[PDB]
């Protein structure tokens, strides 16, 4: 999912 | 990595029947949003993958609801309710909320069916072979189940061994059924030092092996 | 309405730079998505290899990799890109961008098979394998075409232009002893047709811009 995992 | 298992690699489902396939993850794919970020994808082969759910039991646009998922924290299942034919392939779990990114090993769907006797064909090579240097002579067996076959081939009665290809399809989406081809390559010299070429076919739906033959020219 | 299509060389040289480019259409690329490549050796499971943003965030790409990636996005053409250094035979695969969304990986490419290998392109050469009289089982006769001595993969084969597509079985390619591949293709069809319907194989190989449109039928004495 886009802009998950990065948080 | 979070380090995805699938189970089983390989799974024959049977018609009119359910399918289990279950997907394991090393880590929680629960994310600090409350969200679950799971995903089932199909492959069939010579295809990118297919979107089929994403967070574990919402369903893509499109995706019938005879596909399903459940599970929470590690544990992951999916299920083909009633299947149909065009369902054979690669089926990939993937988690979506930990980098790096990553998938199952992927579970092969094959379906089970009736067993059909193969029809069995062969090509002699067209003069332009003959002429080109070296020739392929092609024996085909076609919308055969199951896939175990064995192709012997036999040159003026004698059987030839050591000049021979095999190549299988995957099981078709229209009639669950497999295909073959062997291909026996020769010099044009060694093909035409001998006049009858034949293959001979043993196959679990044949009484007696099935042989095939040609005279040269 | 959103589409994706894999651009480059499908021989790249070892040791190299793997250049490979996805065009996106359907949707600007200035969104909230991460543009993704992600590859697979044939007959294997899928690897992650990146993504770049749609925003202003930063790529990450696989630790697998080894420092090898970038990944890069160009929003006046509209696209996205993959430089891959000093690949190896083990970087060869077939290579999907996809576009990971609000939902998942909402939409991917066809695929683009990328071979690694020192060897020159050659194009295949196309044989009929006809059908005879000699050898109807039953109703239907099988006419086909045996593509050889090619390299590298893939060649697409179609019948009648896409025109016939039930009954056409297409085989995985077997590389030769020469290092060359062959494979071939067969359709099962009513001998009626055999009289009045005339049976063409269209053999595409774009590595070497080939392409061979052959006619299938009967011996002149059957």
């Amino acid at each position: 999912a886009v802009g998950i995992g990065a948080v | 990595d979070v380090v995805m298992t699938q189970s089983p690699l390989s799974l024959s489902i049977t018609p009119g029947q359910p399918a289990s396939i279950s997907c394991r993850s090393s880590q929680s794919l629960v994310h600090s949003d409350g969200k679950t970020y799971l995903s089932w994808y199909q492959q069939k082969p010579g295809q990118p993958p297919r979107l089929l759910i994403y967070q574990v039991s919402n369903w893509y646009s499109g995706v019938p609801d005879r596909f399903s998922g459940s599970g929470t924290g590690t544990n992951f299942t999916l299920k083909i309710s009633r299947v149909e034919a065009a369902d054979v392939g690669v089926y990939y779990c993937g988690q979506g909320v930990h980098l790096p990114r990553t998938f199952g090993q992927g579970t092969k769907v094959d379906i089970k069916r009736t067993v059909a006797a193969p029809s069995v064909f062969i090509f002699p090579p067209s003069e332009d072979q003959v002429k080109s240097g070296t020739v392929s002579v092609v024996c085909l067996l076609n919308n055969f189940y199951p896939r175990e076959a064995s192709v012997k081939w036999k040159v003026d009665g004698v059987l030839k061994t050591g000049n021979s290809q095999e190549s299988v399809t995957e099981q078709d989406s229209k009639d669950n059924t497999y295909s073959l081809s062997s291909t026996l390559t020769l010099s044009n010299t060694d093909y035409q030092s001998h006049n009858v070429y034949a293959c001979e076919v043993t196959h679990q739906g044949l009484s007696s092996p099935v042989t095939k033959s040609f005279n040269r020219g | 309405q959103v589409q994706l299509v894999e651009s480059g060389p499908g021989l790249v040289r070892p040791s190299e730079t793997l250049s490979l480019t996805c065009a996106v259409s359907g949707a600007s690329i200035r969104t909230k998505a991460w543009w993704s490549w992600i590859r697979q050796p044939p007959g294997k499971g899928l690897e992650w290899i990146g993504y770049v943003s749609g925003g202003w965030d930063l790529p990450n790409y696989n630790p697998s990799l080894k420092n090898r990636v970038i990944i890069l996005k160009d929003t006046s053409l509209n696209q996205f890109s993959l430089r891959l250094t000093s690949v190896t035979a083990a970087d060869t695969a077939l290579y999907y961008c996809a576009r990971e969304g609000p939902e998942d990986f909402d939409v991917w490419g066809p695929g683009f098979l990328v071979t690694v290998s020192s060897a020159s392109t050659k194009g295949p050469s196309v044989f009929p394998l006809a059908p005879s009289s000699k050898s109807t089982s039953g109703g239907t006769a099988a006419l086909g075409c045996l593509v050889k001595d090619y390299f590298p993969e893939p060649v697409t084969v179609s019948w009648n232009s896409g025109a016939l597509t039930s009954g056409v079985h297409t085989f995985p390619a077997v590389l030769q002893s020469s290092g060359l591949y062959s494979l071939s293709s067969v359709v099962t069809v009513p001998s009626s047709s055999l009289g009045t319907q005339t049976y063409i194989c269209n053999v595409n190989h774009k590595p070497s811009n080939t392409k061979v449109d052959k006619k299938v039928e009967p011996k002149s004495c059957d």
